[PDB]
């Protein structure tokens, strides 16, 4: 796309590494064609990356030009040992050689030289009919993997830029696995000289895509797919959309350089995580430009760190999330204040992304053997009452205040166990819809406690009488505190199920039980119409 | 105390019989391992510094015939306790993995080289050979290069700042001195040890140091000791004529020029050591390079420094 | 809802998040961030530390990162400042100090490492409750009921530790013995555990050794554990050199004052001599005339027989703790007695019977095995980084040590805002105490200037607060001696490396790196003939790069394009200046070396002095001065938007101290009259650059000077903006040098034309009103 | 600022300016989430009225209330250390809950 990528110049410095260094040398012929090259033999250069071949335009001078118009006469060009002025079938004689011979390219068709034009480090060049005395130019190999790297460099250019723009979806899908498995890091299981000759290789390979703008490419297309998905066909749309973002983590894993070019791109990155079928690929990206690269640590702001964040709310509790939240904090040893600051004020005092931890107390229930139900044609009293003294209370024993609550709780639901459970757990009575309690300031039920007035209100603390009144034909609990009635009661509750006195409470308790006659006499009189629940006993009962 | 008692029984505990690797071989592999690792530049390791040195050491340790013949064999034994560990190919690798730049690593991986390869032991050639001919190690010659182009030669500038302050009475400390010929002894372990891979008229060796056929790169190692050779004859050229008017030689002339003459002493064993045998392709390479220019300014300084040095007692 | 967390022993899920849970926990409040911690503490508190680290059904990753939390957020900071003033041993003469001994009695058996006085300045750490209502530095914990519980913890892994039990804490032995040993060595580093606790740490670990007259040491570990015991070992290694640089200081100071009495009766001997000799009473006298290390050189050096003076006794005295420290450093089968034979025993059993297959393991192992057949340099070493102070200087050294510490925390964190104020303010304490600017060789013991150096590298940029403090703290240190002087010329590639930072700026004078590397060379002879020609051409590449293309920063403000950078070259000419001329008198290889330097490049003399189109010194001077008078010239745009910086000032300041740098360049009278080529040279060079008649010209241009207005006010021009009489003094200064005067009619004319109107200019100015103007 | 009498004390003594006031707190959000308490460190609080080191709610209930007694505090978002509260535990305009319970 670029208009200048045609002209050809001497430089210095990075470029006898990259691939567009590379040409092939062409002879004119089929037959015997990887023979040995003579001097004044015709050949045609062809550069690799891009696929033009040196030649003598018709308007301009020393050019690359298409293919489709490489004609002969364009494109010959022959080596010389001086500027001094057949085909055999076999392999030759062998005359030039790599890294001594000084070879002077002239064109054929005209006799020029291809010179310098006389002026970082970087000259023109030109088709001279004179020249200068150092026009002469050394030939030097490369490697195999260099010409293979440079060939699918070309071939996926041309594959990615006809499709930024029917389309070749097979072949993109084929291109893409292929490229998948070329950048494939050995395995772990290697032999530790084999592994880093792998690694070396795979560094190189990774370093020559870069230098080719392979990293822009794909974010091209990235793009593109995006704006063709907004606006089956749409499967394999998000599964070359998963390839692209695999090939990118791909290309940049493990290599520093390439990941320090890429943290240009960290908002992009960042505003790429909304999607449900791109965050998983955009999360392991962005974690090995976390890894590799530094300054993306520098350049990360406070939204990006809020979109990570929302990211773990939105998506759920994984843990590769906090993976990168806790790359973000320290890089090599060094501690970011900025991030960690900003981790700690936007993810801690919400708490509802993290578990949450307390230390608790256990809570048990005790209940006497005196069952009060409600049925059609039964012959069950109706108004019991019951009362509980407390001996003995040691608030604050275990750095918590100390459970003690007492009440009435229905034998359809109240299944408290020791441990875990709604809330904080420590369940007593009140902490479901199947016990109502009391604890001396307020009344419990469905674990929701409502502050209710008394005469002189406290906790329940040593030497307090709660009298307890169940009237189950309205139905109502009521609750007294050393004869003085307590201000609120609990009505219209499912009667179903069974109903027993119960007391919950947590360690450090002293209470007893009194249920009158000859199982404790009360301390107070009860309510007018209002039975000792020891009359509820069997007399075949204990 | 502490230039006499460090590291003083440490290698024989190492490898006293009580895992098939004894500790010895242990830590000769981890830094075997350290050096065959990807990376861009070889970080500073005092681990391998201490126990490069200790290893060193270790080898280094008239007459009858039995006297010498004895000395021979202690020496053998002591050189096989470490090579029979993997010692020379980790020489290689830390050499490969300097890059060419000098370090205190360098320095002890030179000089274990020379410990292990002292005497011309031909075992330890033909690890060293064999290992750089499977591996195909370029980059063992690329670092031998940028070592050898980075040696240092006689600094007359440094050489005239230090006169001028030591005539404004000002006492001049080891590392000024050592400003004039620096690193000369480092010089003469990396010649040494091209010498010593070449000893015995090992043929193969000295055919592999001009061309290194079957690797990717190609670096002549004899062109680059007659470069060296080039640029030390030059400054040693420089400093006659520094001194050529003057009646008497003063401490540091004499010092430097000694300094000077011990590091030709041995670049001129080196290349003798590269061409015995004789080898055709070296002594070629050395007909048609710039060694002739060199004999030609050392004939000139020979001739003039002898009639100059003979008429005084002090220039014994 | 909750569950149990021990529920976490079966959902594997919740598990692993609440694991990296924790370990975000430790990274957010890493190294010494207190308000994140603080607020840590409202998340997990001390009791539910306590419960975890104690509970013994928790799963393995749920153990150590409780354990590693509590580490995080209460003692990482205390052991992290622990570690760092560590390398130094700064020891007080008191009455206590002379108390230290080699060998605990005369049996010579080893003490326990770890046991027993210590006369060396380590500062403390500061903890403050967790309260959130109504901070200083790590929150509050008993750390008494903690060394206790881990102590218990530790006896109990240790005696359950059968290889025949099949339920190990966290499931396996690494997750029941790694994180009690971390924490173990944390409360050790910080110095928490008395004698007695350190003496059950050392039963536990190997009890034959450590015994009043198995182990953790004899028993097969996985590699985990080993490198914990490694780290255990390293700390006692440590604590064994530092008792020993203890003993060797209390014996030094009580050989001192021996050596003093000696001394003492030994010259009121020579002095009540009626008839002594007159040789040997001079040499008496030489000896007692010496400096006093080399008194101390002489009194010690036993291999000088008869003409050292020390009396047999003394003699016998120091051969006699030779030899002790000797035995005690190990330098001179059966089980060990000592903690180095034990180590070595150790490492070589622990190679010998598996192959290690974690690197940290083999470096570690080789590294313990190393530092144990180096004790005397190790010594050495420690030795090196050895003081000695008195009692009255105790307390403002532990400040500034506190204050040292505070910076070295800051090298590992990437430059938090309240960490720099904080860094500035530490810098601003260092300078003002005493012990900084009366004892330099404590701070260059202490390393001061290569932290600062670190700290400003690390920054370089975006923070010129932080460089302006760390560049006045370096150019003082330098100003302060000599020697700190030569440490920071140590330094000079590195500082001309950085040296085109902050040069546009006028108000950040002597607060640049160019500054510090211009205090390291100044007025030094022996240093300015160290000088390297890379460093004196990378500065006047620098040079030559600013007389190209204008300033960026002055270009953004709105100033006129006048085509090259007047203001930084003046900076780099200043450095020059200093490079070439020290304590009044050139130096000439210097001097040779800029002048052939800025001859290669001649865009270093500015649009003036280039040849073939250049106008010349007086044209551009007098351009300059109708640049100054030209506001829309001089300033840049009003509505274009503490200092500015006028155009016309900045090209006389420029070609001024260009003048002034090229007549420091000229070679001495001395060396022109011994008919020296190369002097001769230099001074042709420099004739042929400056015609006499620029510099007469410049010298006659007239000055605008204040006035008395008939309203009795005055009327002061701007100096800033205006040519000044400092412009002038340069062309003096080369007139004098490279030309000289020697003829009569040259002075009578200078004279007439440039010196006298001066001269009367000043007379004019000696009215009540302008005398003391600026 | 609401005050909830959990446990009535003497009624008679009274904190004053000046003076220290050991007490023993349990600070949680309007939520039931628990932030801070002085029980779990063992360590009760001291301050001193008059110098408003404590915020508006906690000094008004720490002079509300008697010796010995134990209170629930309700701390509006106003003295709850404003819109700027303490980042990492409590997050902005939030309602305190403290049990506070006056030892001295
Ligand atoms: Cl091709």
């Amino acid at each position: 796309n670029d208009a200048q990528h045609r002209r050809i110049f001497y430089e210095a410095g990075g470029a006898g590494t990259r691939a567009r260094s590379l040409w092939r040398v062409e002879p004119l012929r089929i037959s015997w064609s990887g023979s040995n090259i003579r001097w004044g033999q015709a050949f045609r250069l062809r550069h690799i990356t891009t696929g033009h071949y040196l030649a003598l335009t018709e308007d301009q001078g020393l050019l690359l030009q298409d293919r489709a118009k490489s004609d002969t006469k364009s494109t010959a060009f022959s080596f010389r040992a001086s500027k001094e002025i057949r085909d055999i079938e076999g392999m030759g004689v062998p005359e030039i050689k790599y890294g001594d011979s000084v070879c002077f390219v002239q064109h054929i068709a005209s006799g020029l030289w291809v010179t310098y034009k006389a002026q970082p480090l970087k000259r023109k060049v030109i088709l001279h009919q004179e020249g200068h005395m150092d026009d002469g130019l050394t030939l030097q190999r490369c490697q195999r993997e260099e010409s293979q790297a440079a060939r699918i460099i070309r071939n996926t250019t041309a594959l990615f830029s006809q499709f930024v723009s029917t389309l070749p979806i097979q072949e993109v899908l084929q291109t893409l696995q292929d490229l998948i498995a070329y950048f494939q890091p050995p395995e772990e299981e290697m032999q530790h000289e084999d592994k880093q000759n792998k690694l070396r290789s795979l560094k190189n390979r990774q370093n020559l895509f870069k230098e080719e703008g392979m990293l822009a490419l794909v974010l091209n297309c990235i793009d593109r797919l995006n704006i063709y998905n907004s606006v089956e066909s749409g499967m394999a749309w998000k599964e070359i959309l998963n390839l692209l973002y695999k090939l990118l983590a791909a290309l940049i894993r493990g290599n520093r350089n390439n990941c320090a070019q890429f943290s240009n791109n960290l908002d992009w990155l960042i505003s790429k995580l909304d999607r449900l079928e791109s965050s998983s690929g955009i999360l392991e990206v962005l974690h090995c430009i976390l890894i590799e690269s530094p300054e993306a640590l520098n350049l990360i702001a406070e939204g990006h760190i809020k979109s990570i964040i929302s990211l773990l709310d939105k998506h759920g509790r994984n843990h590769k999330v906090l993976d990168v939240l806790c790359s973000l904090c320290l890089c090599n040893g060094v501690a970011v204040r900025a991030n960690q600051n900003l981790i700690c004020d936007n993810l801690l005092p919400r708490r509802n992304l993290l578990l949450q931890t307390r230390l608790i107390n256990d809570v048990t229930s005790i209940r006497p053997n005196i069952f009060l139900g409600v049925a059609e044609g039964s012959a069950q009293y109706k108004k019991w009452y019951f009362e509980l003294i407390i001996d003995q209370v040691d608030p604050f024993l275990t750095a918590e205040p100390t459970h003690l609550r007492v009440g009435w709780a229905s034998s359809s639901g109240y299944a408290p166990y020791p441990g875990g459970g709604e809330g904080w757990g420590g369940n007593g009575v009140g902490d479901d819809l199947y016990s109502y309690g009391f604890d001396g300031l307020h009344l419990w039920s469905g674990r929701i406690p409502r502050a209710v007035a008394s005469i002189n209100l406290h906790l329940l603390r040593s030497d307090d009488v709660v009298s307890c009144c169940l009237d189950l034909g309205v139905p109502s609990i009521s609750f007294r505190i050393n004869g003085q009635p307590v201000q609120g009661m609990f009505e219209n509750f499912n009667t179903d199920g069974l109903f027993f006195p119960v007391v919950s409470f947590s360690a450090g308790v002293k209470v007893r039980f009194l249920t009158g006659g000859r199982h404790g006499e009360f301390k107070f009189l009860p309510p007018s119409g209002y039975a000792p629940c020891y009359e509820a006993l069997l007399p075949k009962e204990k | 105390v502490n230039e006499k008692t460090q590291y003083d029984r440490l290698i024989p505990i190492l490898m006293k019989s009580p895992k098939q690797p004894d500790p010895l071989h242990q830590i000769i592999l981890h830094f075997s391992r350290n050096a065959l690792t990807e990376r861009s530049k070889l970080e500073d390791d005092p681990l391998y510094t201490s126990y490069s040195s200790m290893m060193a050491k270790s080898c280094q340790s008239e007459k009858t015939f039995e006297e010498k013949e004895m000395e021979k064999q202690k020496t053998l034994y002591q050189q096989a306790r470490l090579h029979e560990r993997g010692a020379a190919e980790m020489v290689l690798q830390m050499i490969s993995a300097s890059k060419g730049e000098m370090s205190p690593m360098v320095v002890e991986t030179l000089k274990l080289g020379i410990a292990i390869l002292n005497g011309g032991n031909a075992g330890v050639q033909q690890k060293m050979l064999d290992y750089l001919k499977e591996k195909k190690d370029a980059g063992f010659f690329q670092s031998l290069s940028g070592l050898m182009q980075s040696c240092s030669v006689l600094d007359l500038n440094a050489f005239e700042r230090q006169n001028k302050a030591e005539g404004l009475g000002m006492v001049t400390e080891e590392g000024t001195r050592e400003k004039v010929l620096q690193n000369d002894e480092f010089t003469r372990d990396l010649f040494r040890f091209l010498q010593l891979l070449c000893e015995g008229h090992n043929s193969d060796f000295q055919n592999f140091l001009r061309t290194q056929m079957g690797n990717t790169t190609t670096i002549n190692v004899i062109i680059s000791t007659v470069d060296y050779l080039l640029r030390l004859q030059e400054s040693i050229s420089d400093f006659y004529w520094y001194y050529s008017g003057k009646d008497i030689i003063d401490e540091s002339g004499q010092h430097n020029f000694s300094k000077a003459l011990a590091v030709t002493k041995q670049i001129f064993n080196s290349l003798t050591e590269y061409i015995q045998g004789p080898c055709i392709g070296n002594q070629q390479s050395l007909a048609h390079s710039r060694l002739w220019d060199a004999v030609v300014g050392f004939l000139h300084v020979f001739a003039n420094m002898q009639m100059k040095l003979s008429q005084d007692s002090s220039q014994i | 809802r909750c569950v149990d967390i021990l529920e976490l022993c079966e959902q594997e899920d919740l598990m692993q998040f609440h694991y990296h849970t924790l370990r975000l926990y430790s990274a957010v409040c890493a190294l010494g961030n207190s308000r994140v911690a603080y607020a840590l503490c409202g998340h997990v508190d001390l009791s539910q530390l306590f419960y975890a680290i104690d509970n013994k059904y928790l799963p393995g990753l749920l153990r150590s990162g409780f354990y590693d939390l509590l580490i995080s957020i209460h003692l990482a900071n205390a052991k992290e400042r622990k570690l760092m003033m560590k390398n130094e041993y700064i020891i007080p003469i008191t009455s206590a100090t002379r108390k230290i001994r080699l060998y605990p009695d005369e049996s010579k058996r080893h003490g326990l490492p770890g046991v027993g006085l210590r006369t060396c300045l380590k500062p403390g750490f500061r903890f403050s409750t967790p309260c959130f209502v109504v901070q200083k530095q790590s929150p509050e914990i008993p750390l008494e009921i903690l060394k206790t519980k881990a102590l218990s913890m530790l006896t109990e892994a240790v005696q359950h530790s059968g290889a025949h039990i099949r339920d190990p804490v966290g499931g396996s032995v690494e997750f029941q013995f790694v994180p009690v040993l971390k924490l173990i060595g944390t409360l050790l580093v910080m110095g928490v555990f008395d004698d007695d606790d350190i003496r059950q740490i050392l039963l536990l670990i190997d009890p034959s050794v450590f015994g009043e007259h198995k182990g953790l040491l004899q028993t097969r570990l996985p590699e985990s554990v080993k490198l914990q015991m490694c780290e255990l070992l390293s700390y006692l290694c440590d604590c064994e050199l530092q008792h020993r640089v203890e003993a060797i200081v209390a014996f030094g100071d009580i050989y001192v004052s021996k050596l003093q009495a000696n001394q003492k009766s030994r010259y009121n001997e020579l002095m009540q001599a009626l008839n002594m000799s007159a040789a040997l009473t001079a040499r008496k006298t030489r000896e007692f005339r010496s400096p006093p290390q080399e008194q101390i050189n002489m009194l010690l050096n036993f291999q000088l027989g008869e003409n050292c003076p020390c009396p047999e006794e003394i003699r016998e005295e120091l051969y006699d703790f030779h030899e002790d420290l000797l035995i005690h450093c190990g330098v001179p089968e059966r089980c060990p007695t000592t903690l180095k034979e034990l180590i070595s025993q150790t490492m070589i059993r622990w190679a010998q019977e598996d192959q290690i297959q974690d690197a940290e393991l083999v470096r570690m192992m080789f590294s313990l095995l190393q530092r144990q057949y180096d004790s005397i340099g190790e010594l050495l070493q420690a030795l090196r980084k050895t003081y000695t102070i008195s009692q009255a200087s105790v307390s403002d050294t532990i400040n500034l040590l506190a204050a040292l510490g505070q910076i070295r925390c800051l090298l590992s964190v990437r430059m938090g805002k309240e960490e720099e104020l904080l860094m500035i303010n530490g810098l601003g304490d260092i300078m003002n105490n005493k012990v900084f600017y009366q004892h330099p060789n404590l701070m260059r013991v202490l390393g001061m200037h290569e932290t600062v150096m670190e700290v400003m590298v690390d920054v370089l940029i975006a923070f010129p607060k932080m460089v302006a403090s760390c560049c006045r703290f370096l150019c003082y240190f330098c100003r302060i001696s000599r020697q700190n002087q030569k440490a920071m010329f140590e330094h000079l590639s590195y500082l001309l490396e950085n040296s085109s930072v902050g040069l546009a700026s006028p108000s950040m004078r002597g607060s640049t790196p160019l500054d510090v590397a211009a205090s390291s060379v100044m007025d030094n002879n022996e240093l300015a003939l160290g000088l390297e020609e890379p460093d004196l051409e990378k500065v006047v590449t620098y040079l030559a790069g600013c007389g190209l293309q204008s300033c960026p920063m002055l270009l953004a403000k709105g100033y006129p394009d006048v085509g090259w950078n007047p203001i930084e070259g003046e900076r780099y000419l200043s450095f020059l200046r200093f490079a070439v001329f020290v304590n009044s008198e050139s130096v000439e290889e210097n001097a040779s070396v800029v002048v052939k330097l800025l001859i290669r490049r001649p865009e270093c003399f500015g649009p003036a002095l280039r040849g073939e189109g250049g106008n010349g010194l007086l044209a551009a001077m007098q351009g300059a001065i109708k640049i100054s008078e030209n506001p829309a010239l001089d300033l840049p745009s009003q509505g274009y938007k503490e200092e500015i910086v006028h155009m016309g000032n900045a090209i006389m300041s420029f070609y001024s101290a260009l003048i002034d740098l090229l007549g420091r360049c000229a070679p001495e009278m001395h060396l022109i009259q011994t008919g020296k080529g190369e002097a001769i040279r230099i001074r042709s060079i420099l004739r042929s650059l400056v015609p006499t008649e620029d510099l007469v010209g410049i010298i006659s241009i007239p000055l605008k000077l204040p006035s008395l207005n008939k309203d009795g006010s005055i009327s002061e021009p701007d100096m800033a903006a205006n040519f000044c009489p400092d412009h002038k003094a340069p062309m003096v200064l080369f007139l004098d040098r490279v030309y000289g005067i020697k003829d009569q009619t040259f002075l009578l004319h200078l004279l007439e034309v440039g010196f006298l109107p001066d001269l009367r200019a000043s007379a004019s100015l000696d009215t009540v009103s302008l005398s003391t103007t600026e | 600022v609401e005050i909830e009498t959990i446990s009535p004390g003497d009624g008679r003594t009274f904190p004053k300016k000046g003076q220290t006031c050991v007490v023993h707190y349990t600070g949680m959000l309007q939520n039931g989430k628990k932030f801070d308490s002085s029980r779990d460190r063992n360590k009760p609080f001291k301050f001193r009225i008059g110098k408003q080191e404590v915020i508006k709610g906690f000094e008004e209930g720490a002079a509300q209330m008697s010796l010995g007694q134990r209170a629930k505090l309700t701390c509006t978002p106003d003295v709850a250390y404003g819109a700027t509260g303490h980042p990492g535990v409590i997050p902005p305009n939030a309602t305190l809950i403290f049990d506070v319970e006056l030892l001295n």
